[PDB]
């Protein structure tokens, strides 16, 4: 007559996340007038038409 | 334990160009200079380097 119980438990967790985003854009316009030329950078047709 | 990091950067450049002015460097250009500037130039005592 003797009783013994023993338990050991271990849990481990590791989690790693990484995100990276990079953008580059370059636009150039020649001719017309420079003020309307800047308008094409909107990408909007009416402003492209105005240039 | 938790560690969470963000970095963000933006650079933008915009440029507009309009008309350039040029000056022909002809010898007669001296006659167009302002008279007080002209006499200030040719009264310069170049015998003194500090002047």
């Amino acid at each position: 007559t003797g009783q013994l119980s023993a338990e050991a438990k271990a849990k481990y967790g590791e989690s790693i996340s990484s995100f990276t985003q990079y953008s580059n854009t370059h636009q150039e316009v020649r001719g017309g007038d420079g003020a309307k030329a800047h308008g094409v950078f909107s990408g909007k047709k009416e402003d492209f038409q105005a240039w | 334990s938790l560690r969470n990091a963000e970095n963000e950067f933006t650079r933008i450049q915009q440029s507009i160009n309009l008309w350039s002015l040029r000056l022909p460097s002809v010898k007669s250009l001296r006659e167009l200079m302002l008279p007080h500037m002209r006499q200030q130039l040719d009264e310069l005592n170049v015998n003194d380097p500090k002047a």
